[PDB]
């Protein structure tokens, strides 16, 4: 995912232009597309190096 | 010369066996007391968790 520059984080399988239908208030899903847009832009890894020691 | 001799000869089989017996129960003994100790240690799961949370997710 690295290589390709893909998105370290996960990325859920998600249709926002439905979303933004469904949905009357856009708070919630603009909250919603907030946190997975951040979450997919973060590695969530920890050095296992220092771990092990 | 005869007579301790011959029942130290006639004690011989005897202490030989029980000899090999309390061996035995060592070896038993040392054997019955190995236990694997499996050790539970906290998922890293929570460790992500947590670090989601402070980022404010």
């Amino acid at each position: 995912r690295e290589e390709e520059g893909l998105p370290g984080g996960p990325v859920p399988r998600i249709n926002w232009p439905q979303e933004y239908s469904s949905f009357i208030d856009r708070e919630p899903v603009v909250a919603k597309r907030i946190r997975y847009d951040t979450l997919a832009s973060t590695t969530l890894e920890r050095d296992e190096k220092q771990i092990e020691s | 010369d005869i007579m301790v001799p011959s029942f130290v000869y006639n004690k011989l089989p005897v202490i030989h066996f029980l000899q090999e017996k309390r061996a035995e129960q060592k070896l038993r003994r040392v054997l019955d007391e190995t236990y694997t100790e499996w050790t539970e240690e906290l998922d890293q799961a929570h460790v992500t968790d947590a670090i989601t949370r402070s980022l404010n997710i």
